[PDB]
């Protein structure tokens, strides 16, 4: 009756929720951010490699 | 014979009453999310093609990152993203699992379920909202000192309307909690209602409602996320 | 039982509809992102080889 | 007569009014947000993707109102406060 | 003065209010969404298909609210909560 | 005071509410759809033939919404649930 | 207390609700359709006649709901359901 | 408790609500039509003389509905149907 | 109790509803007309003289209705029809 | 059941309806007028000095309709008509 | 029966209508004003502080009534007019 | 008859109206503000950064009104003043 009245679960969920938070902050967000940074660095390296290959071809032609 | 409420697995402990049904639901959801977390940890890879779980997790991270960066730069608030991702994924999984077939004859002209969506209890949403409230108020205090934060929030963007300002800060958590309850509690009602119809006619309305409830849970996860990110951003600026 | 059978039929219909008119776009998106990642990696490899070839050309000059 | 009957009837009428107002609000808000989204898509459809970012949340917020009232409506029809 | 009389009366009041509000909400929502669809088709007629996904989403959600009211009404008239 | 009489009274109230809401929703929605159609045809006379389709959708949905409430009110007066 | 008294009180108030909602809806729909027609004629007056063809239909459709309500309003004021 | 007393009270409430809803619709539609006319005359002053014909076509009809409800209001408050 | 009590209370509630509806109509119409006039004057300052011709009509055709409502309220209150 | 009790209850309900409708109308009118003013000033701030002239009229003619309405609410609490 | 109970119920209902109407009006007005402000900000980025000053004014007025309305609501609930 | 029961029923009805009015106000405000935001983002994806800031204010104000209703609603349903 009158379910709007809170109860002990008011804490339990939080407790459980807390654990979940930590897990995601320990082995999901950090590694996924590292993967995203790795991919962005790979793309930057690819573009720089293309530009430097063009420049190196031009230079070798110049020498 | 509608049986709204009547939480099962109710148990006392150290002078505090607990609804064990929501405990079981939240525990199962946490187990599922934990399983996904380790499964990603086992195949987080950049050299090869990503697996499905990695794709889902990076989609979630992309959404959260874009939203935060759009509102307030990550450089100021690096801890928004984990909390927002946890909130979104946890709520979405919890509500999605409700679509499973857990309605059985109640021997009473009613319907009962082993797994009810955890949001059906106000305690869950109240806990989540209070958690976010304390989190971002602490963040604001850490941002602009103990004296500044109350001054800033009370004065608001306009000082001519000091009273109403207070209200929104009290509203902010409420807006987060109660609405969520609704969009899930409604579901918990409708299925029960659909129980009255005979099977041979009950199968269709139940199915359509379950599909729409999947969609509703998804949208609720999304709105809860964006709202918590934007609340953080609102209270983490000078 | 009775209500259990009815909701079982409902879920069966839901699953069949999802796999018959909803899954295909999801699978398409998964495959497309996977192939985009694979193509990006292949581009990285070929660009590295191109730089190696350019360095070889320079050494030959 | 039984006071329980009168109080329950009053609570039921209150819940009916709750559904009334909530339905009005949900309908208007969903329609308005859908109109804005449709007009935006028609105007410069290159936004097709990003235009789904706010619409959804807007609808969310709209629906919030509706269903929050529904929550209290349940209290009026299942656990009537002040029943005697 | 049967209390069940007042219970049924109040429940029926609630059902009527719920259905009136739901009717108003569905009408306003679908009308405004249709207005947006007409505007879009007028502006970029070849984009008719592109406008279906928004429109079929608006109703795809708008009418849902009405249905909720419908279901809830069915509770009051037949299985009135608090009925003795 | 025959209980069935009070039940009939509640049925009359509920029917008044339902028809009021249905008329409100139907009128507003169909008028808004007509407004959109008028604007579209004014912008370009050619598109009338292909404009009717979305307008047909609007009017059909608004009708459905209104006629369903009509049927529920008829059921309320035809055979009011809870009458004994 | 004669039951017919309560029956007719409820019926009169219900029919009043019917007419109030019908008036709201018809007024809004007429206003909006007239706004569309006015803007259209102001833009390109030369086509006024053509603009009547859609308007002359759609506005009436809204009013159609009105008449429907009136008919059933008569049922609540001339042959009241459940009268006894 | 004279039955005619309850009957007349219901009649009064019903008529008041009738003509109040008439006021709702009349006000809203009149405002919308006035906005349309104001914008049209601001845009194209020379079209003023020609923009009145449709405007009066709309608003007139609006008033009709209003007056119609007003008429029926009298029926409820003076020739209260079913009085006994 | 005295029939006077019930009849007067019903008439008073009806008059209050009438005034509420009239206030709604006046507010909506006045706001809409004012918005139209404001935009018009912003667009063309020279329009100030011209835009007064339609605006006064709209408000005149709106407020007048409200005043009619006013009158009827008194008819309900001081000259309550059927009072006895 | 003293007559004065029912008279006072009806008066409270009527005054509540009165002043609630007044509040609705005032809010809508003032908000719409402010929207028009804001759009105009955003389009061309230099015109502010003149823009406030019609605006001061618009809200001026809105609140007035509210204020008079409010006065009548006071009539139903300070010295109710037909208090008997 | 105790008349004071009826007076209390009537006062509560009246105050509910009062402040509900007030809140409805305030919400709609603030929404409209916010729409105007948002459109201005989108169209005129350099008007950040230029637009806020007028907008608040409108909102203030829209707010004022509501709080004013709210105030009188309290009057009914705590110091009920006509209480004996 | 139990007077406190009548008082409590009146309080429940009052709270129902409270929350219904708050609901519709929030719905209208959220819908309008969402239309503003959606149109703005469609036009100006770049401006998004300066859209949310004012936007929330609107919603804030909207909600700042809505929840207030809820607040008083709780009182009416949990701390009914004058409830003997």
């Amino acid at each position: 009756s009158n379910f709007l009245i809170p109860n002990g679960t008011f804490f339990a969920v939080l407790i459980i929720f807390l654990i979940v938070l930590g897990v995601i902050s320990k082995w999901v967000v950090p590694p996924i951010s590292k993967v995203l940074a790795e991919r962005e660095a790979m793309l930057a390296k690819t573009a720089a490699d293309n530009r430097k290959s063009a420049e190196q071809v031009a230079a070798a032609q110049a020498d | 014979a509608i049986h709204v409420g009547h939480h099962t697995l109710v148990f006392e402990l150290f002078g505090m009453t607990f609804n064990g049904d929501t405990i079981l639901a939240t525990a199962v959801t946490a187990v599922i999310v934990i399983a996904l977390a380790f499964y990603l940890r086992a195949k987080v890879t950049s050299t090869g093609v990503p697996s499905g779980v990695q794709l889902f997790w990076e989609a979630l991270t992309i959404q959260m990152r874009q939203q935060i960066e759009g509102s307030i730069g990550m450089k100021i608030a690096p801890f928004v993203l984990p909390l927002s991702v946890t909130i979104f994924v946890f709520i979405l999984i919890s509500n999605w699992l409700a679509v499973l077939p857990l309605q059985y004859g109640g021997a009473d002209g009613a319907a009962a379920e082993l797994y009810k969506a955890p949001a059906s209890d106000i305690n869950f949403v109240l806990a989540l909202a209070l958690f976010v409230f304390v989190c971002y108020h602490a963040a604001g205090i850490w941002r602009r000192g103990i004296v500044g934060h109350p001054i800033k929030v009370v004065k608001g963007h306009v000082a001519f309307l000091a009273p109403i300002n207070i209200v929104e800060e009290l509203a902010k958590p409420i807006s987060l909690a109660l609405r969520l309850f609704g969009n899930i509690f409604a579901g918990g009602i409708l299925v029960a209602l659909i129980a009255m119809f005979p099977w041979y006619i009950q199968w269709f309305p139940n199915a359509v409602w379950k599909t729409f409830d999947l969609f509703v849970g998804l949208i609720q996860a999304f709105i809860f996320s964006l709202l918590t990110i934007l609340y953080f951003s609102q209270s983490m600026e000078l | 039982m009775s209500i259990f059978i009815g909701q079982l039929i409902g879920f069966a219909v839901i699953a069949f509809i999802i796999v018959k008119w909803v899954v295909p776009p999801v699978r398409t998106l998964m495959r497309n992102q996977q192939e985009a990642v694979r193509a990006a990696l292949a581009e990285s490899a070929e660009a590295a080889k191109k730089l190696a070839d350019a360095d070889a050309m320079h050494a030959k000059a | 007569l039984d006071p329980n009957a009168i109080i329950t009837a009053g609570a039921l009428i209150g819940g009916g009014l709750i559904m009334g107002g909530g339905a009005i609000g949900a309908g208007i808000g969903d329609g308005i947000a859908g109109n804005a989204l449709i007009s935006g898509i028609a105007r410069q459809p290159e936004a097709q993707g990003r235009l789904f970012t706010p619409f959804f949340i807007t609808v969310g917020l709209v629906e919030a109102a509706y269903f929050i009232n529904l929550a209290f409506m349940a209290l009026f029809v299942f656990a009537t406060p002040g029943l005697q």
